[PDB]
């Protein structure tokens, strides 16, 4: 649960944030920082490099498509668990993806968010969306069986 | 940071497994997916049901695993080298799943162990296999 | 979440249980394989040998006091956050202790019931006991 | 292990750091006490306010214990052998709180290095963070 202030302090800096450019940011360094995240895109090419990762084309396509659940999401901040149930059950049921990943995954987006706002990004603000990165990793692993 | 006191309990411990490593690795297995369901996203497809030979299977591969660490508990990281590039850059598995299986082992040992998982041995082998998940995971990045 | 077939054999396995025996076993336990968590419990006295840890009276007569949330969330399923209003305001704002020892403590009792039950801990009951201790840990750590 | 170009990018990261150390140890710590309040008791006496000269005294010290590491990247265990021995038998700071302090870590550097938090550099900085928490973990039992 977040107060109003929280509720509106998140709102405000994504109002800033461009998905399609930040979503392909975030899913690049989570498969350049921790490497072991690159076992469900073998058909995505070469993710050898650091380089090739921020370069393929098709990991920017579902970065943009990842970036923008959660952003529909952020709209839906008391239900997180309801707005992301169909897809924590299609992750679970059919990409059999790991729910530790989507911790990984709010680790680097905190870490985007804050290389590219700067001191934009004051520690009141981290604190805030670290509930936000939490409950959506949560939410996204609430249908796992 | 293995203390000669631990390498004597993991010993001593093990070797009373012995013809029964196989049968401890299928229950510690089947004790993670079902107290850990997360893990079964690992092995898709796979028959996870209880007193099925493809757990069994895999369970008698880990515990082989795990006789020859003991055996090379000096020398471990040499001969968990073909495990460790495998874990790394072929199944990828998340370190915090590593957690999860050391944890059902012990379990497992403990319940089939009652004279011998004395808290040193117990302290014993929890630092054993954190040894083990670090070595198999020291080459993921 | 835990099934009614869940909770009756949970249930029935600590009906057998003495809480004052395995509450000092498992918080001796505790502080010999996690040294670092004896820095709230300096007043016990000799931490030093593990023969020292379980033979320690303080530890024992503590033990029973530790497992008490886990006896307490064993009749609250679910809900915990309303259950855990009190005890955690001890342990923070008092003593300030790492909820995270909390969640060592609850694999410690696993390991516990498991070597004092044997074969009697399935591995479904067992899987029991986890959502047992994973939900009071979290509901421990949801007031700090 | 770390890298030759994780140590290049750690060394080249840190170095534009420079006198700002003791400043981005205080935020980082504020980050931490902020992000994760389970983290504060540790310092239960510490006043944990803004602008408190006890967390930019503390901040310092973290900073300069940091940059002793740099410095001595290939013998770090070395270099951080005192502070291994204060966290493990003094402190007994739980090693879940260091991966919180890590990642407050990481995200100063990335909000005060635009031009240099690159995604090789961000690998580097979190293998090069896990490597000290390693260190000062490494005593504990
Ligand atoms: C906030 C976290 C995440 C969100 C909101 C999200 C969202 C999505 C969405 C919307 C889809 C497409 C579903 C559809 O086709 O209708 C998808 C698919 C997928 N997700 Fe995620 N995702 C997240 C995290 C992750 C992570 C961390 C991984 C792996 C490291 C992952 C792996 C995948 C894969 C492999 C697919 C299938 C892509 C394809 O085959 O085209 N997801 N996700
Ligand atoms: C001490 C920890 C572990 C040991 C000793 C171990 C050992 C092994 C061994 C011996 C194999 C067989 C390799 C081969 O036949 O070529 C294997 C495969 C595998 N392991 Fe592990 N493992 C450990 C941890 C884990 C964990 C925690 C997971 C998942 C949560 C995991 C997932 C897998 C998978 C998916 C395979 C491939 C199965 C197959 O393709 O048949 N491992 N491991
Ligand atoms: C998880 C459920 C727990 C319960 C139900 C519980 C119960 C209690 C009780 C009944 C007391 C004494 C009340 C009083 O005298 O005011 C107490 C105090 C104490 N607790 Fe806990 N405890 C728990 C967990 C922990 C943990 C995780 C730690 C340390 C990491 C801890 C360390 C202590 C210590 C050192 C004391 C003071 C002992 C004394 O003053 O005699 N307890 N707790
Ligand atoms: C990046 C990893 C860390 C480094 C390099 C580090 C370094 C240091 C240093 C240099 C000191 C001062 C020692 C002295 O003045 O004698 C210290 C003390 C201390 N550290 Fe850490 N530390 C780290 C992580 C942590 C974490 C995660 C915690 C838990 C929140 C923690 C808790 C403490 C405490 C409570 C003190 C004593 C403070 C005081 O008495 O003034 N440390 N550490």
């Amino acid at each position: 649960h977040l107060t109003p202030a929280e509720k509106s302090a998140v709102t405000a800096l994504w109002g800033k944030v461009n998905v399609d450019e930040v979503g392909g940011e975030a899913l690049g360094r989570l498969l350049v920082v921790y490497p072991w995240t690159q076992r469900f895109f073998e058909s995505f090419g070469d993710l050898s490099t650091p380089d090739a990762v921020m370069g393929n084309p098709k990991v920017k396509a579902h970065g943009k498509k990842v970036l923008g659940a959660f952003s529909d999401g952020l709209a839906h901040l008391d239900n997180l668990k309801g707005t992301f149930a169909t897809l924590s059950e299609l992750h679970c049921d059919k990409l059999h993806v790991d729910p530790e990943n989507f911790r990984l995954l709010g680790n680097v987006l905190v870490c985007v968010l804050a290389h590219h706002f700067g001191k934009e990004f004051t520690p009141p603000v981290q604190a805030a969306y670290q509930k936000v990165v939490a409950g959506v990793a949560n939410a996204l692993a609430h249908k796992y069986h | 940071v293995l203390s000669p006191a631990d390498k004597t309990n993991v010993k001593a411990a093990w070797g009373k497994v012995g013809a029964h490593a196989g049968e401890y690795g299928a229950e510690a297995l089947e004790r993670m997916f079902l107290s850990f369901p997360t893990t079964k996203t690992y092995f898709p497809h796979f028959d996870l049901s209880h007193g099925s030979a493809q757990v069994k299977g895999h369970g008698k591969k880990v515990a082989d695993a795990l006789t020859n660490a003991v055996a090379h508990v000096d020398d471990m990281p040499n001969a968990l080298s073909a495990l460790s590039d495998l874990h790394a850059h072929k199944l990828r598995v998340d370190p915090v799943n590593f957690k999860l299986l050391s944890h059902c082992l012990l379990v497992t040992l403990a319940a089939h162990l009652p004279a011998e998982f004395t808290p040193a041995v117990h302290a014993s082998l929890d630092k054993f296999l954190a040894s083990v998940s670090t070595v198999l995971t020291s080459k993921y990045r």
